[PDB]
């Protein structure tokens, strides 16, 4: 089969992480101690993707787990199917980096990285036909952004050839209070247009929003957000861990979305956007994952292009009737499509609903309008660097001032790169 | 006596492939298990279905086929479904790894790793041919093994082969249903690299299949399914002439020779009739002017274009069925005479015409109606050119701005092999242009 | 006219033997081309990685050179 191996790191990777699996686990019905019991033989066809064979017919994430705070190793044992995890699977430093990027990446982070890449090849090394790694990590930290880039660069080292994707959740002031954020991401974005092949961008100020203006919800929490990224996760997976003919692995998936190489960070949508505890119809759901409200980046669709589009419907709903939606949408949205890409929106339908809802859209979109993200981190950055505030803590660990410059100026040329595609027409 | 072996590669070529040997078996009254009782000679025989199938001892009739994906899980549906008997292990050929619609992973990266082995089990049926005539090659010009692949395969048998003529049918991509954005690359570089190589191509636009699903069988979103059986008519229309025999029968050779006037100009463009649901056919016979007036109806083509906008340079008709010359000359004539359609004046304005007289089959729980005969067209009209167009152009928007190009760089090739390709279908573009002009 | 049928039938054998001859030029030209692209730019993906390894040394380096 066709395996991935999911990695998450520091506190947010872990808690996004552990949803991801209690979520994609219900779906393919397996309890916490890893048994199937569920009721159709559609949830166990490709339940290797993400699953290991363990006897007594026992499921075993393809899962690992690395933070350099040792606390949140313990908060993931407790949580529901914290019991689910290979135990050698941990993997915990002893200090934690707080906050401090040069910490994850350089010094710290690289003690710890050997022992994580052990962990990594004994599951690559089982593995029939590994089609390669997906990790969840938060960009604002140390260890997530730092340690987590660090692990990227090291394992594109052994396995030049897979795929790798991530999840990366980027930071907003209305939701941490670190000053020092803006330079983690910075330095963050610099390794992933690098090293990664698919990045998707959850946007922290766009989770925020979503949960206060939309929701109603009146001092969201981490769980609050979290809701919507686990939402996300199990959208834009559902074409990798179900039978279906479109974007059906990681490569058919990067080469449908990524037509340059450094732009490939995607813009997630779904709907019905919704909290925990309490129908749409196909042109409901159809228009609302266009929709800017829908969005976890914060981004305006209607102010950039769509280089690429994929579109998921799950629940028991007309096929006739989602194509015809379909095109509707692009005809009525054609400017909003750039021309010089023919058939650049695809569309997947899965009958299995996800969990409590008849019928869901996720949206997957490669747009230009995500410079908006990076010319917000790119403010701050700037904001700060130019005083250069805070330095110290980087310095110190023996970082270079240039090492600042470079990456500020790479998000800078990615920016306009983005724009440069925003702007070509056909002739 | 003229063996044909049939290679089928990537999804497409497979599921195609499935659908044309179950429909094959019922036409030949061929069970299952291979064992058909009404062949008296056990073990082999120079019957007309021996084109296509051997005999073991043992009474088994086996396909003269090989399967070939990159990927296991089609023909892992084939190796377990249910002609899982019909088939030698050994003719079911996968990898690991699939091409990821690319179509430089087919031809380099991944399909070099199989090819030997390809040709190897290949060689294992020629082999045991008295006198091999040729190959048919299915296949999709989309997909990356589709593409990449099939066109190594053509390349290498060009050289074991020399002689050996080869056709293929090509699925050729339609938005409805396709997968991938970069299928308009995959096709330019697939037709560049076999353009050389094959004698004959018969284009299946998955456009034209899906519309008349959808308006002749009023199948509301036709799946592969659907479009599979469909398009197992044709191709069955198509191979009847081999697989058969009968005093009226005209030979696929026969046709070849008519309708390719120049190497390069070998696309005919089929159009098959009647396509009719079983609701819809109750009470109603369509005579052998019904069906052959409705080849020149361009909702009946199997690639979209317009005829009526061109030239022919052939034209052919395969009836099946109750068909009786009287008739098919009656109504023949009549097209002739209501002048309807216009030849290149370097070309004789005639119809090569052949009739098998077994009548066409259907599948159970499909959804064609059977009738009591059939005819499938093929010409040859410059409009098919415009099916080229079509592509040329959405490679053209494409690779103005190098979309996607580095997937294909970073498996080794260069810019250099998509201009390349693209200048040699700007040429084929002008050569169906040339042919259509008045000669001085 | 004896020695002529003689000549075209040899010019056809000729031909279809030239016609096989550069297939399997292209062909094993094309191959090794693509070989040695795909090395390359395999090769210069490892080494920009390499360079990472000397940059991350250096800068561990320059930490504790700093009293
Ligand atoms: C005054 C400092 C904070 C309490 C608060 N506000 C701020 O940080 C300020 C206030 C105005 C100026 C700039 N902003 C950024 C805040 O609401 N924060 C940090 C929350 C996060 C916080 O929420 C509160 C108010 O309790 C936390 N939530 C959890 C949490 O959700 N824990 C769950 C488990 C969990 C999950 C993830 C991480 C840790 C623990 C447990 C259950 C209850 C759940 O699922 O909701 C832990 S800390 C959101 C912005 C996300
Ligand atoms: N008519 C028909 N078309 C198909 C079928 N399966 C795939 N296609 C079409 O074929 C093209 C996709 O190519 P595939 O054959 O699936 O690809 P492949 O040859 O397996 O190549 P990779 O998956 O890239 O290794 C698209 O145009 C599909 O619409 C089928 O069963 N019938
Ligand atoms: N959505 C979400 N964001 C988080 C979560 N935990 C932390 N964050 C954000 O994560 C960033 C800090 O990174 P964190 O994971 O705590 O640092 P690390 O442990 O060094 O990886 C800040 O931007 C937080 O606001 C979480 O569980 N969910
Ligand atoms: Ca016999
Ligand atoms: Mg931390
Ligand atoms: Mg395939």
């Amino acid at each position: 089969m066709r395996e991935i191996v999911h990695i998450q790191a520091g506190q947010c990777g872990n808690q996004i992480g552990a949803k991801f699996w209690e979520v994609i686990s219900d779906e393919h019905g397996i309890d916490p101690t890893g048994s199937y019991h569920g009721d159709s033989d559609l949830q166990l066809e490709r339940i290797n993707v993400y699953y290991n064979e363990a006897a007594g017919n026992k499921y075993v994430p393809r899962a690992i787990l690395v933070d350099l705070e040792p606390g949140t190793m313990d908060s993931v044992r407790s949580g529901p199917f914290g019991q689910i995890f290979r135990p050698d699977n941990f993997v915990f430093g002893q200090s934690g980096a707080g906050n401090n990027w040069a910490k994850g990446h350089y010094t710290e982070g690289a003690e710890l990285v050997d022992s994580v890449l052990d962990v990594v090849r004994k599951e690559s090394e089982s593995c029939d036909c590994l089609q390669g790694f997906q990790l969840t990590h938060s960009l604002g930290g140390g260890t997530g952004s730092g340690m987590g880039t660090l692990l990227i660069s090291k394992i594109r080292e052994e396995y030049p050839d897979r795929i790798m994707n991530t999840f990366s959740v980027v930071p907003s002031p209305k939701v941490s209070d670190t000053v020092v954020e803006p330079y983690n991401a910075t330095l963050s974005v610099h390794q992933l247009v690098e090293n990664t092949d698919e990045t998707y961008c959850i946007d922290n100020e766009a989770l925020y929003d979503i949960c206060f203006r939309t929701l109603k919800l009146t001092t969201p929490t981490y769980g609050d957000l979290n809701h919507l990224v686990s939402a996300t996760m199990s959208g834009v997976t559902t074409c990798l861990r179900f039978p279906g003919q479109l974007n059906a692995d990681l490569r058919k998936l990067a080469v449908n979305m990524v037509p340059f190489p450094r732009l490939h960070f995607f813009m997630p949508g779904f709907a019905p956007l919704t909290s925990r505890g309490s129908a749409l119809t196909v042109p409901e759901l159809t228009q609302q994952m266009f929709d800017a409200k829908n969005m976890m980046a914060a981004c305006d669709p209607r102010h950039g292009r769509y280089l690429t589009v994929a579109a998921v419907f799950r629940g028991r709903m007309s096929m006739k009737e989602v194509d015809e939606q379909m095109l509707n949408v692009q005809n009525k949205n054609s400017s909003y499509f750039v021309e010089w890409i023919p058939n650049n929106v695809k569309t997947a339908v899965c009958d299995i609903p996800p969990r409590g809802l008849k019928m869901s859209a996720t949206f997957i979109g490669n747009s230009t309008a995500i410079q908006e993200l990076f010319k917000r981190i790119s403010e701050q950055f700037t904001a700060m660097f130019r005083r250069k505030a805070f330095l110290h803590w980087y310095t110190g660990e023996g970082m270079d001032e240039m090492e600042f410059t470079e990456a500020e100026s790479n998000m800078n040329d990615l920016v306009s790169e983005y724009q440069q595609y925003q702007d070509a027409t056909a002739d | 006596m003229r063996e044909c072996i049939s290679i089928h590669v990537g999804q497409a070529g497979v599921q195609i492939g499935n659908a044309c040997w179950e429909l094959y078996c019922l036409e030949h009254g061929i069970q299952p298990d291979g064992q058909m009782p009404s062949d008296k000679t056990i073990g082999g025989g120079d019957d007309s279905f021996n084109t296509f199938f051997s005999e073991t001892g043992a009474g088994k009739h086996v396909p003269r086929a090989v399967f070939v994906d990159l990927e296991p899980t089609v023909i892992d549906e084939v190796r377990t479904g249910t002609y899982r008997q019909l088939f030698h292990p050994e003719q079911l050929i996968t990898g690991k790894e699939d091409a990821a619609n690319n179509y430089a992973r087919g031809h380099y990266t991944i399909g070099k790793e199989i090819i030997d082995l390809v040709l190897d089990r290949i060689r294992k049926l020629a082999d045991q041919c008295t006198g091999l005539q040729g190959f048919l090659v299915f296949h999709s010009f989309g997909g990356g093994t589709g593409s990449g692949f099939t066109s190594l395969l053509m390349e290498r048998l060009s050289v074991d082969y020399g002689k050996k003529s080869k056709l293929e049918f090509s699925i050729y991509p339609a938005p409805q249903v396709s997968t991938a954005v970069v299928e308009p690359y995959n096709s330019i570089l697939t037709t560049h690299t076999t353009l050389e190589h094959s004698d004959c191509a018969f284009m299946v636009d998955n456009e034209a299949i899906y519309d008349i699903c959808r308006r002749n069988l009023d199948i509301e979103r036709p799946t592969y399914t659907n479009l599979n059986r469909l398009i197992s008519q044709i191709v069955s229309s198509i191979t009847a002439s081999l697989r058969f025999d009968g005093a009226l029968n005209v030979d696929l050779t026969e046709f070849q020779t008519n309708l390719v006037p120049y190497p390069r100009i070998h696309f005919p463009l089929a159009t098959y009739a009647p396509v009719i649901s079983a609701e819809k056919a109750y009470h109603e016979q369509l005579s052998v002017a019904e069906i052959t007036n409705a080849c020149f109806e361009p909702a009946n083509q199997m690639v979209k274009c317009d005829p009526r906008h061109g030239k022919y340079m052939a034209c052919c008709l395969l009836y099946r069925g109750d068909v009786v010359p009287k008739d098919v000359n009656a109504a023949i004539a009549t097209i002739k005479t209501k002048r309807s359609i216009q030849f290149v004046d370097w070309c004789p304005t005639g119809f090569k015409v052949g009739i098998n007289y077994q009548p066409p089959t259907v599948v159970p729980g499909g959804d064609l109606a059977k009738v009591q005969r059939a005819v499938c067209m093929l010409s040859n009209t410059t409009a098919i050119a415009e099916a080229w167009a079509r592509l040329d152009h959405k490679f053209d928007l494409m690779y103005a701005k190098r979309a996607f190009v580095h997937w294909y760089v970073g498996e080794g090739m260069e810019e250099g092999e998509f201009s390349e390709a693209r200048e040699d279908m700007a040429a084929l573009e002008k050569d169906y242009e040339e042919v259509g002009v008045d000669s001085v | 006219k004896r020695e002529h049928e003689r000549e075209v039938i040899q010019k056809a054998i000729e031909e279809n033997n030239n016609f096989i001859k550069m297939a399997k030029e292209k062909l094993a030209q094309k191959m090794e081309s693509n070989k040695e692209n795909r090395e390359a730019h395999l090769a210069a993906m490892l080494e920009r990685l390499q360079e990472k390894d000397k940059h991350a040394e250096e800068v561990r380096k320059n930490k504790e050179l700093k009293e």
